[PDB]
RNA sequence: CAUCCGGUCGAUCCUGCCGGAGCGCGACGCUCUCCCCAAGGACGAAGCCAUGCAUGCCCGCUCACCGGACGCGGCGGACGGCUCAGGACAACGGUUGCACCCCCCGCGGCGGUCCUAGCCGGACACCGCUGGCAACCCGGCGCCAAGACGUGCGCGCAAGGGCGGGCGCCCGGGCGAGCAGCGUGACGCAGCGACGGCCCGCCCGGGCUUCCGGGGCAUCACCCGGUCGGCGCGGUCGCGGCGCGCCGAGGGCCCGACGCCUGGCGGAGAAUCAGGGUUCGACUCCGGAGAGCGGGCCUGCGAGACGGCCCGCAC
RNA sequence: CCCACAGCCCCCGCCGCGGAGCCGAGGGCAAGCUGGUGCCAGCAGCCGCGGUAAUUCCAGCUCGGCGAGCGUCGCGCGGCGCUGCUGCAGUUGAAACGCCCGUAGUUGGCCCCCCGCCGCCACGAGGAAACGGGAGCGCUCCAGGCAGGCCCGUUGGAC
RNA sequence: GAAGGGCCGCGAGCCCCCGCGCCUGGAGGAAGGAGAAGUCGUAACAAGGUAUCCGUAGGUGAACCUGCGGAUGGAUCCCU
């Protein structure tokens, strides 16, 4: 069915190729998991048989994830609340689809629980003070069935704070 | 497949070019005459060995004494006619095969073998009587008569033990 | 970039002339080799193109020579990186120069 | 010279000799196509086809046959070599017919010929006419 | 393209060195998977019926194997495509003969019997050294041998001693120049010399140059060259000291066995 | 193993072609005493097929009949065999690489598993009773087995994720090459375990990949528009315009692009014979593709399988 | 004896079928006398024969070539230095653009003794056999195959 | 967790339009070749009875004729 065969594409020149044999199974390929936040209902996950018996996970619903603050080597366990920016397309924003590279808002109670007095980074404490902080997806979902990710700090918090300010 | 594809074959004579010519057709019906050829495909077989032999000490000859190929190939040449009495002993060196001439080939014949030892009248009375197993190379009994015998095998030819 | 991102050199390494930069970090190099005809004991010239990544840190124009290094396919077309460049100057004769 | 010499010269020699070799009437014939589709034997040694009607500086009368191949459903003359061998062959009839010496040309003084019997009603034309073989059954 | 491996093999396609006869049938055996690869090895029918012709037919060896009167470095192998390589042990107990796999100067495989005093050991060439689970070093041998906590003095490219009877280090002969080699591959194989010159090319291979005892020199690269001890051979060797001669010196040795 | 001969004229010398003379591959005709070897529906019908055969074996599980049936279970059936339709920077041949990869059997190691163990639980197969149907096929009730299925006693361990080297360059576990492994902070409890094997290495095999070679036509001179490159994600065993979104514009060509044609499978090789060469290469070994045409898929380490299943079309 | 069983080869005894065809005789191209027919019938790859002796048609005699094989048709190589790199021709036989400029392409005087790179020559490593060449061996010889006798290079299957 | 249903993905078959390649009928028109012992005249080969030929333009039953410029492969290697 789905293929990543070249046999099907153009030759440098842009001149087509002849189809010499039928399509192989070495090179299939498969739907788009597209994992969607939790925001009948809770996680779920399906395996699949891969190549050589080996198994692959791919998440189709999930809410939680472990993410660490690097700086002070904090790391929990926190909830997602949702996607508000995306390199890629702002339809997989409007969706709250989750993948690799995401921006997304998670709960401050974990964080808050401790160390909200500590001087730290001060930028990081503000927005513990209040209820979600900015984080980011670091993980592959649909290949591994996990969320996980980092606080955001440095020159790339400026970049994505004023990328969605003004909206 | 079947193993007997594998099996190799091959001819074993060369025709002539011009097949009419007068000189050519009286020398070999004189040959015929005179070592009792059935036909014309001994003589061609004759030639064939001829021009390989020939064309090996050519081959040999173009290069230089003293290389390690040439002294092989020299030897193992010269082994070969001097155990098959085509050439004589006393010649060692590699131009004397150039000269060589199928009439000397076809001396070494079983027929010929035994009629110059007066064990037989004419070559057709030793085709005749080698085709009736009469005769014996040492202590075996060969009825083929294009047989080749060797020098060391010469003396050892006599009359079949069994033979009436 | 082989010196400050994420690819490796392995294989083979190679030679040639700077034929187009007009993309936005990849060039096209022209290579020239000899071959051979047996039956007229005569060469003929001939030339294949050979698509590579340029990183920034090196600057090159047309007529330029530059080693290329082999690495794991990085597009459809590409699969080599450039690692030293050696300035050539502009209005040199193009020549027949085979390395 | 008038021929180019240089070392490197492969190509233009390769290539004259390519368009040059296309002047010669033979190659062209055998390498060129449209005699393998003009020819009604389509390459092959001989082909079989049916007797339709018999017809007719040296001023002798030779006698031939119409042919209509089946193979191929076109029409051909061909001609009966022995001496009196036309009665052998009736009008509707099956034949095998093969080439002459020359391939395609004309042979001798008969105009337009290029083909001959060689077999009628499954025997041959010549074993025949030696009365080795008798057609009793036709 | 096959949707598979492989599991036949045709005569013709066969190794060489088998020495196989054209005619003798279509097929040839496929030796199965073991210490040695096919190109590097031998199956054991070859031996037990058209060497020692010990047996006249498949049935035959197989029956021989079953009843367990074969063994191999100790342990009896009831497999008649169990593949059989380069310094390996060959002990018969029924017949009190034992043998050693060895290459003759031709570039074949030899049996050379042993004694008892070295017969309960074997060499191995260490060829990689790798970190296993949890981080514990390893290493591997030509032979598909795996050995945990080496010493840290052993290198690749070395030659190591294991006893057969337990399976650990006694000693080990270090890779250098004046060590007595073997050849295992290529135009050389069989051939004993030792290291004069080593050669190495960045990005591609190393080059060995050795010099035989009578005074010839040859090359060949490193992923062939087995040291067999230190000056001396460690082990017996067969009767010509890896002196491979010349044609003309063949064709005299052949008249003369005539 | 460097050869020529007859034909334009009233006669002569040339150019130039026609024909003859040799070998090999096939078909046709006539004929044939003995022995040995030996090809054999390939030749623009990869056209259509009655009839029989071409893939089984057995350690595990016996209250069957007198232990052998049958059945569940295990391994194998993806090797072998046939053919050359398709396909012309492709297949293929030699030469590299995976620091972008997967791998059954076999060989050698290894073997610490968080929160009734004198040994756990329920089923079906064969079989008995009872039945539908022209055949092919199966239905309902009923006691019983496991090296089958499920649960699981057990000294913390699968995948993935954050942090942990430099101050111009070079001078061990390991490399040509910052590659591996480990520590620590968080998540998650995957696999093995009712007669203990998850895991690692080698091996054969496969997947893609570097360089060179790889048909004819110029009464085919300009061609391409995911076509060229970059960024991000997804999918894959895995790299990659392989796919999607955004950005920029490029790439190839008389050293012949693009297009069209082929009675186009390729090589190792075969025919011929001074030397240099010309033609062929269905067929024995290797590699590739296919099983009426076109697609899709389950099982399994391994198949886009056809003596495996589903669909449309033609029979 | 061999053979899974049967043949076949080979060996031992008794009795005993010896059978040649296909092409041609003007030249190329080796091989000549009678009777018919009369530009008819027919032969003839090419030249040519046949209209009253036909050396060529149809028959008999004789003779020639190959031979358990010979002849016919088509294709490929050779012939062919008539595709020409080695190695054609271009005043009159077929064939120098009407002339000039000019890009791609091809070709480019002489000179530095020792350095670097490209081509080149030699050697070597690495990489399937089969086929081909080739060492040795009396399947009765041969096409073939990798064997055999004994006291065997560790018998050999080298390269 | 069955039947069944919705949207997307791989994708057969059919209908419609377009293009390419190969064969092929056709009143009539016109070219070439062969055959016969046809009719009309003589254009070229001799200075062929107007020397021949080349390019271009016009004309005529047919070969062909005429004008402009050119060549000798001409019927001239020869003249203040
Ligand atoms: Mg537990
Ligand atoms: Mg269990
Ligand atoms: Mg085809
Ligand atoms: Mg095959
Ligand atoms: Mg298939
Ligand atoms: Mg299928
Ligand atoms: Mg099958
Ligand atoms: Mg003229
Ligand atoms: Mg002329
Ligand atoms: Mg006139
Ligand atoms: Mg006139
Ligand atoms: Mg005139």
């Amino acid at each position: 069915g789905i293929t990543h065969d070249k046999m099907y594409k153009r030759s440098k020149t842009g001149a087509v190729q002849g189809k010499w044999h039928k399509k192989r199974k070495y090179n299939l390929g498969r739907q788009p998991a597209n994992t969607k936040l939790i925001v009948n209902e809770g996680q779920k996950i399906s395996t699949i048989r891969c190549r050589g018996g080996n198994i692959k996970r791919r998440a189709l619903r999930l809410s939680h994830g472990s993410f660490a603050w690097g700086s002070a080597d904090i790391s929990h366990k926190a909830r997602i609340l949702q996607v508000v920016y995306n390199s890629t397309s702002n339809e997989l924003v409007r969706t709250n689809t989750l993948v690799k590279g995401c921006v997304v808002q998670i709960d401050s109670a974990p964080f808050k629980s401790a160390l909200s007095n500590d001087t730290l980074d001060k930028e990081i404490l503000d927005q513990i003070r209040g209820d979600h902080i900015l984080a980011r997806i670091s993980s592959r979902p649909g290949q591994v069935g996990t969320a996980d990710g980092y606080i955001l700090e440095g020159p790339e918090l400026l970049f994505y704070q004023k990328k969605l300010a003004p909206k | 497949p079947r193993i007997s594809r594998h099996r190799n074959s091959s001819k074993t004579y060369s025709t002539p070019k011009k097949p009419f010519t007068k000189p050519r057709l009286d020398a070999e019906l004189k040959l015929c005459g005179e070592y009792g050829l059935k036909c014309k495909r001994e003589i061609y077989r004759a030639r064939y060995m001829l021009a390989k032999i020939r064309r090996t000490a050519r081959n040999l000859l173009t290069l230089d004494e003293n290389d390690i190929k040439r002294r092989f190939e020299g030897a193992a040449l010269l082994r070969r006619l001097h155990m098959l009495g085509i050439l004589d002993e006393e010649k060692d060196q590699l131009d004397y095969v150039l000269g060589l001439r199928i009439e000397d080939i076809f001396k070494r014949r079983l027929q010929s073998v035994i009629v110059e030892s007066k064990l037989a009248k004419s070559v057709h009375h030793a085709r005749n009587m080698i085709k009736a197993r009469h005769i014996s190379v040492g202590g075996q009994i060969v009825n083929i008569p294009s047989y080749m015998v060797r020098i060391s095998n010469t003396s050892r030819v006599a009359i079949a033990d069994t033979s009436s | 970039c082989p010196f400050t991102g994420n690819v490796s050199i392995r294989g083979r390494i190679l030679r040639g002339v700077v034929h187009s930069a007009k993309m936005q970090r990849s060039i096209i190099v022209r290579r020239d080799y000899l071959h051979f005809v047996q039956k007229y004991k005569r060469y003929e010239r001939r030339h294949k193109h050979v698509a590579a990544h340029l990183s920034p840190c090196f600057r090159v124009k047309e007529g330029d020579i530059v080693t290329i290094g082999e690495c794991r396919p990085l597009s459809k077309t590409i699969r080599f990186n450039v690692i030293k460049v050696e300035p050539v100057s502009e209005a040199a004769k193009k020549r027949f120069s085979p390395f | 010279m008038s021929k180019t010499s240089g070392l490197y010269t492969a190509r233009k020699l390769r290539t004259v000799r390519r368009v040059n070799r296309w002047a010669d009437k033979k190659y062209r014939k055998a390498h060129l196509g449209t005699w393998l589709k003009a020819n009604p034997l389509e390459g092959a040694c001989m082909a079989r086809g049916i007797v339709t009607q018999k017809i007719g500086p040296n001023s002798a009368v030779r006698k031939a046959v119409r042919v209509q191949l089946t193979k191929n459903s076109k029409k051909i003359t061909a001609f009966v070599p022995r001496d009196g061998s036309i009665t052998y062959i009736d009008n509707n009839d099956e034949v095998l017919v093969a080439g002459f010496g020359r391939a395609g040309r004309a042979v001798g003084d008969i105009p337009g010929c290029r083909f001959k019997v060689i077999k009628v009603a499954g025997i041959g034309l010549l074993a025949l006419f030696l009365r080795k073989r008798e057609k009793r059954a036709r | 393209m096959a949707r598979g491996v492989r599991k036949h093999l045709k005569r013709l396609n066969a190794p060489k060195h088998w020495l196989l006869d054209k005619m003798g049938g279509i097929w040839a055996p496929r030796p199965t998977n073991g210490p040695h690869g096919l190109r590097e090895c031998i199956p054991l029918i070859l031996i037990l019926r058209n060497r020692l012709h010990y047996a006249n037919t498949y049935a035959e060896t197989s029956m021989i194997l079953q009843d367990k009167n074969v063994l191999i470095d100790g342990k009896p192998r009831t497999d008649p495509t169990f593949p059989v390589g380069f310094m390996d042990v060959f002990e018969i107990p029924k017949v009190h003969k034992t043998f050693r796999v060895l290459y003759d100067v031709k570039g074949r495989f030899t049996l050379v019997p042993i004694q008892s005093n070295e017969a309960g050991f074997k060499l191995c060439r260490v060829q990689k050294i790798f970190l296993g689970d949890k981080g514990m070093p390893y290493l591997s041998t030509h032979d598909a041998r795996t050995i945990r906590f080496p010493h840290p003095d052993i290198k690749t490219n070395d030659t190591i001693k294991i006893n057969l009877k337990t399976g650990k280090i006694d000693e080990w002969y270090k890779f250098d120049i004046g060590k007595i080699v073997m050849v295992t591959g290529g135009r050389n194989c069989g051939r004993i010399g030792t290291i004069q010159a080593i050669d190495k090319h960045m990005g591609s291979y190393t080059m060995i140059r050795m010099k035989d005892t009578e005074g010839t020199e040859f090359l060949t690269r490193l992923c062939n060259v087995f040291v067999i001890g230190n000056d001396s051979p460690a082990v017996a060797i067969p009767t010509t000291k890896g002196i491979r001669p010349d044609i003309i010196k063949n064709r005299e040795l052949r008249l003369r066995s005539i």
